RNA sequence: UUUUGUAUAAUGGGUCAGCGACUUAUAUUCUGUAGCAAGGUUAACCGAAUAGGGGAGCCGAAGGGAAACCGAGUCUUAACU
RNA sequence: AGGACCGAACCGACUAAUGUUGAAAAAUUAGCGGAUGACUUGUGGCUGGGGGUGAAAGGCCAAUCAAACCGGGAGAUAGCU
RNA sequence: GUUUAUUAAAAACACAGCACUGUGCAAACACGAAAGUGGACGUAUACGGUGUGACGCCUGCCCGGUGCCGGAAGGUUAAU
RNA sequence: AAUUCCUUGUCGGGUAAGUUCCGACCUGCACGAAUGGCGUAAUGAUGGCCAGGCUGUCUCCACCCGAGACUCAGUGAAAUUGAACUCGCUGUGAAGAUGCAGUGUACCCGCGGCAAGACGGAAAGACCCCGUGAACCUUUACUAUAGCUUGACACUGAACA
RNA sequence: CUUUAAUGUUUGAUGUUCUAACGUUGACCCGUAAUCCGGGUUGCGGACAGUGUCUGGUGGGUAGUUUGACUGGGGCGGUCUCCUCCUAAAGAGUAACGGAGGAGCACGAAGGUUGGCUAAUCCUGGUCGGACAUCAGGAGGUUAGUGCAAUGGCAUAAGCCAGCUUGACUGCGAGCGUGACGGCGCGAGCAGGUGCGAAAGCAGGUCAUAGUGAUCCGGUGGUUCUGAAUGGAAGGGCCAUC
């Protein structure tokens, strides 16, 4: 939507990334997330914009 | 003359053992992104052509 | 293959797309035959 | 307008009546809200997040008088 | 001949004679019958028989797998459940 | 002197009439309009079928026409009578 | 004066004329890819295209659209 | 009004009455000045109206004449034809029934003349709608293309800035 | 190397000159006491024009082709997918252009969890003062709420909130409800890596039901699965998402 996508990357140096629709039109601040890393089997966060 | 293979369904089926037809599922190459993981996991299994239509696939592959 | 719409019969599944290439130069020999080793050896050269 | 659409079946079913199942699952209705006229009390057990109870047993269905919170529920047969 | 329907304000026939439409080549699938059977079968040609020669090809006897590859096993796969 | 007056031939085809398996595949009669004129016409030649020729009507083209006639693709194709 | 020959002869069609416009002659232009021919063996007082239609008295507003002519710098922009 | 829906508007002229006509009024669903705007000599086998004339158009037709018709002797078709020993009325009704149900009338058969019908004849209606049929008309629908036009290159190069 | 100049020298832009390609529908000469033609003599135009290949525009002048289905008959109107009640017969599906109304997007939070918590509406009373309006007390009650229209669970709250958490999981699966199929919808339970908690247990996103649908070519990164005589690499598939 206007809203927009981020594409966040692995901190396991992973290829691997998670992409989300987090909307910024209310709530700017940025997302910096945990999540399962399905290629290390890991609970890493995911960051920084495309 | 002798009969053709229906060369656009030879792409997409292989023959078993018992003569039945193998395929890879369909609906698992378009808009992952909003297709449900339970969706994508149900779609991901393995399988073969079902009795309904097999009798039309053998008489589209005659020679396999 | 055609059904009335919904797609005809097979055009519903998605190609494989790719095939061994070898599948038909492969070779089968039965186990109960070339019992004589073809004069002494058994060789691409002796079955060719 | 005159009334538009009214839309296809409404899809809702029933299997919990009777001495149901008896093989390997015994089961409810569904009807996108279910907690105690065709669910489980006690040791019994067989429903989730989707309302539909399924119990995995052997049991035929049972029907008795009330249960806790005064609602009817359903039991298993012995044999 | 059309129809759920017809005394029919339905098409439509003057009649007798001679004509007038679903077939099997190349393939193929199943059923029947017969020759053979984990084997079954020669195409073209030669041709002497509407039979005898001619075994390039064809089908079938093992599966599992995108495939690599393995095989009475094998893909999934951490896979060892 | 006349795309002038009137009026047969001749040509036109405005009105009336007969005809309709006709005498005629629109012809024959009377009135009417024109009648050296942008008139009327004999013989030849030139132009043709998605092509001709039109003071135009998408009119007419050897009895056939908003694609004639003849021979082929071709027993075209027709979820249709 | 012309016309749907065979249901329309007219208010439509045609016209001296009137207007708008093309054309410098190997004219413009046609049919043909061309071969040629016609325009024309004419030459802007000549020829082509189109509209308008005796004459008299007159004839307001509009360049947003669609086509043309001129201005020629710049923009979008091909082969290269 | 060769233009105006309600609307057969209004008044003057007019007719026995005028949704006629002419003129006036503006009281013209978007008449309007080069397709002009409006008059207008001449032309009209010319629409809308009037008068004057003349009549078988009419009141309403009467008689007279030929040639058909009629009748006869000869020549001799076509559309159509399942079959016919098919007459009223009342009622059923693919509903608009000769033939069915109820109930009348008619000894039997020709000819002149005539249309009430047999949903008469007359070319597999012509409107409408339907076919994943077709042809044409249009255009800033799509896609080409005859023609017109731009640049580059080569045929076609020596010299100058 | 910079500033300079000249020499040799490949190739563009623009303008100028010459003559020799090309041109002559310029003159006159001959075949030919010819109209078309060919070549010459002789001038003039002149590397343009012309002719072709590539290329941008312009081109209904001409040509090929498309432009749905529903409807107590069309048009006008309303309809085509998903989703909900009543009508709809105490098993179960269910007609009608019957009675009536919505979706086509959002939410790191309303998601996971241990614990803690519990309305609406009506009434009484208000203040410096009200265009609207405070916090209590009285009545009352699966009448509030749940991201969103609609209905029903609901305090064990699935309603909101504090702490942490991000399971908005990876490989699967006794399998199962629905449908002719495509398709949708649900899941016992196993294991990988973990979260809340004393722990059990729950978490496979949200209370349940709409927010999007195939095959194809293609985007992106990963890949000894493949790759075409041998070795790469282009190409193919697989995995992950767009």
């Amino acid at each position: 939507g206007i809203r927009e996508k981020i594409k966040l990357v692995s901190s396991a140096g992973t290829g691997h990334f998670y992409t989300t629709t987090k909307n910024k039109r209310t709530k700017p601040e940025k997302l910096e997330l945990k999540k399962f890393d399905p290629v290390v089997r890991q609970h890493v966060i995911y960051k920084e914009a495309k | 003359p002798k009969i053709k293979t229906v060369r656009g369904a030879a792409k997409r089926f292989k023959k078993t053992g018992k003569g039945g037809f193998k395929h890879k599922h369909a609906n698992l190459r378009h808009i992952l992104t909003k297709k449900a993981t339970k969706r994508k996991r149900h779609l991901r299994p393995k399988a073969m052509v079902s009795k309904g239509d097999l009798g039309l696939v053998i008489a589209c592959l005659p020679y396999a | 293959g055609f059904e009335g719409g919904q797609m005809p019969l097979y055009r519903r599944l998605p190609k494989f797309g790719f095939t061994s290439r070898k599948a038909a130069i492969t070779a089968e020999i039965r186990l109960s035959d070339l019992a004589k080793v073809e004069g002494g050896v058994v060789d691409l050269n002796t079955l060719k | 307008g005159g009334s538009t659409r009214n839309g296809r079946d409404s899809e809702a079913k029933r299997l919990g009546v009777k001495r149901f199942g008896g093989e390997s699952v015994l089961a409810g209705s569904i009807i996108v809200r279910q907690r105690g006229t065709k669910f489980h009390a006690g040791a019994n057990v067989g429903c989730g997040r989707d309302h539909t109870l399924f119990a995995k047993a052997d049991g035929k269905v049972k029907f008795e008088v009330k249960g806790p919170k005064n609602r009817k529920f359903i039991s298993i047969e012995a044999e």
